[PDB]
């Protein structure tokens, strides 16, 4: 199971992605939520987590963080 | 003439013209071309339309820079 390496988007892959979250729909809302927190912390501010790019986005590091497992998440 | 209800009623109702398709901003239209040097994740966009279409992310970013 090699695809050599992602780039832009498609890093990190998603269906290592799909094994953190219950579902694509829940890791959406968790990269997300998540994502609006990083936002939040230049400005709940806790992160970044992971050592981030120096002109990175918060969603990338959000994407980068679950697939790494340094969050957990509660479905409603 | 045209009465309360018929604001409502019709093809050209509230309901129906004036709720299910509206005119949207952040957002442009072309036409479309080829770019086979594209991954299929990546899209080619007209840097004239990206520039005002990322206006004021590319304006927050030109106020974080000097």
């Amino acid at each position: 199971s090699a695809y050599d390496t992602p780039l832009g988007i498609t890093n990190p892959p998603i269906d290592e992605l799909l094994s953190r979250a219950s579902s694509k729909y829940a890791l959406v809302i968790y990269a997300a939520k998540r994502a609006r927190q990083i936002n939040d912390y230049y400005n709940e501010y806790v992160g970044p987590l992971v050592e981030p790019g120096l002109q990175e986005k918060p969603l990338s590091i959000a994407l980068r963080e679950i697939h790494g497992d340094l969050l957990e998440h509660t479905e409603g | 003439l045209k009465s309360l209800s018929d604001l409502l009623k019709g093809k050209q109702g509230r309901f129906r013209q004036n709720l299910l398709g509206k005119r949207v901003d952040y957002s442009g239209r072309s036409v479309i071309v080829v770019g086979p040097q594209l991954k299929l994740h990546q899209c080619g966009l007209p840097k004239l339309m990206a520039l005002e279409l990322f206006k004021p992310f590319v304006m927050k970013r030109l106020v974080d820079l000097n």
